[PDB]
């Protein structure tokens, strides 16, 4: 059980931190630099996130293909760290949107589909490109 | 990449 490692890690965590240690997961890092590198771009680039945003409207009838499409326009000459971070701002924002309007069901499916378009799109890019540590270094 | 957003000046 994936599960009950997690379980554990999240109970020692807290334990540590509790005794006032610092028990880090690799991934720590990379997500305080997500979320911050996230709400700097959402404050800097109001108007360009708005209209990156309007670009589609999820309903429980949409495909993959369609965000595919959107996010394909955001990254069709190429990969930026830049991009990236407008990327997960996009899906934040059509979460928002999704919950905005009681369809808090299209969250999971939206998460699906940019841990697709990671895997298949930027992942090989941010391999080749330093990694997750660079984008740290970069935002974090 | 060639810049086509405000976002791509900063790379």
């Amino acid at each position: 059980s994936q599960s009950n490692r997690e379980l554990v890690v999240d109970f020692l965590s807290y334990k540590l931190s509790q005794k006032g240690y610092s028990w880090s997961q690799f991934m720590a890092a990379v997500k305080q630099a997500l979320r911050e590198a996230g709400d700097e771009f959402e404050l800097r680039y109001r108007r360009a996130f708005s209209d990156l945003t309007s670009q589609l409207h999820i309903t429980p009838g949409t495909a993959y293909q369609s965000f595919e499409q959107v996010v394909n326009e955001l990254f069709r000459d190429g990969v930026n760290w830049g991009r990236i971070v407008a990327f997960f701002s996009f899906g934040g924002a059509l979460c928002v949107e999704s919950v905005d309007k009681e369809m808090q069901v299209l969250v999971s499916r939206i998460a699906a589909w940019m841990a697709t378009y990671l895997n298949d799109h930027l992942e090989p890019w941010i391999q080749e490109n330093g990694g997750w540590d660079t984008f740290v270094e970069l935002y974090g | 990449c060639p810049a086509r957003y405000g976002w791509d000046y900063e790379c």
